[PDB]
DNA sequence: TCGTGCTGAGTGATATCTGCTTTGGGTGGGTGGGTGGGTTGAGGCAAT
DNA sequence: AGCAGATATCACTCAGCACGA
């Protein structure tokens, strides 16, 4: 498996995605309101505009702090940035602003008892 | 004919004792159970008799289990002795 | 070339074990006049298989009291054990 | 007649290696079948 | 890659004897 050395860092951006995802206005961040509208149960689908990852990387570009080219990175190859994208949501979704049944759902009684046994596990 | 009809009733009453083993539904209707131990820890069993009760319950954990203890029995052919 | 799994003298001295059972068998286990004795053979049976299961999943009820049968023939930390617990109560 | 090893070879058992074959499609065949699939186009035949 | 058959090396049970009690 030998190795190559190609001009990408996905450390540097994932920390784009972030503070696009964060900072990006265009009131309050539009994704920010998007994924705190999800949090609520109200949206189940995320659609990423590349005309604003555009505005963001010209915003910046003008304010000095040059960063990189996302847009390209993007359209070049999609398939990680899926992931990436959904890791950094994940990092930064807003805990819900309207009480919902929790117990309703298999999925959170199931995790729930799952910490419960981990909890047991290591106090033994 | 009358020593027949008591053995007929004999098997009559052990398919119905046996009955209570069985369930009503298909065996691809899919009930799971969730036991819960006198430590919270849960275990899971499948079968509506698994739900209805309890007994049964531990009787089917008893008898999933796949390691058995040896058995070693001392058999000795007649015909070795003539 | 794995070490198998023993019910060893160890393992029934643990917390989990013959002192489980000193410190909770009266309060679960309970024979009722008013209740029919295969009741009560089966509730004793159903404490018992418990602790079992809790203590040493890879056997079958029966195939434990084997098992337990053997070792407290075979072990001589578990006949002190034993000793001791009957000594004690005497003492009282 | 209990307890504790030492001996022991027998009776296992279960953790562990050695060889197909397959999809489907003629880069396995028609002495494996056509009721396990493919399969639309041309061609010859009988009833019409 | 997955599956079915097989080899061989892994333990465990009943077997029985010496000491002493």
């Amino acid at each position: 498996l030998p190795s190559i050395q190609l001009p990408v860092d996905y450390n540097n951006l994932f920390n784009e995605i972030t503070d696009f995802l964060v900072t990006f206005k265009q009131k309050g961040p539009k994704y920010m309101a998007m994924l705190q509208k999800v949090a609520n149960r109200e949206l189940n689908s995320v659609i990423i505009d590349l005309d604003d990852i555009l505005q963001y990387q010209n915003e910046k570009f003008l304010q000095g702090t040059q960063a990189d080219d996302l847009v390209s990175a993007i359209q070049q190859n999609a398939n990680h940035f899926t992931e990436l994208f959904c890791r950094a949501i994940d990092n930064n979704m807003p805990l819900p602003t309207k009480e919902i049944d929790y117990k309703d759902d298999v999925l959170d009684v199931i995790l729930n008892q799952r910490r419960l046994r981990n909890e047991r596990m290591l106090s033994d | 004919g009358f020593e027949l009809s008591k053995l007929l009733q004999k098997e009559h009453q052990m398919r119905k004792n046996v009955i209570k083993h069985t369930s009503a539904r298909h065996s691809r209707f899919g009930g799971l159970l969730s036991i819960q131990t006198p430590d919270k820890t849960r275990l899971t069993v499948s079968g509506s008799q698994a739900l209805v009760d309890e007994k049964i319950a531990l009787q089917k954990l008893d008898d999933s289990k796949k390691w058995n203890k040896r058995i070693i029995k001392k058999h000795q052919s007649v015909a070795a002795e003539g | 070339r794995r070490p198998q799994v023993k019910l060893t003298a160890e393992k029934l001295l643990s917390d989990k074990g013959l002192p489980y059972v000193l410190k909770n068998a009266h309060k679960r286990i309970r024979i009722s006049s008013k209740k029919n004795s295969y009741d009560n053979l089966s509730n004793i049976i159903q404490f018992y298989q418990l602790w079992a299961h809790e203590l040493f999943p890879k056997a079958k009820f029966k195939d434990f009291m084997k098992i337990c049968q053997t070792v407290g023939k075979t072990d001589p930390v578990l006949r002190e054990y034993r000793v001791s617990l009957f000594r004690d109560e005497m003492g009282m």
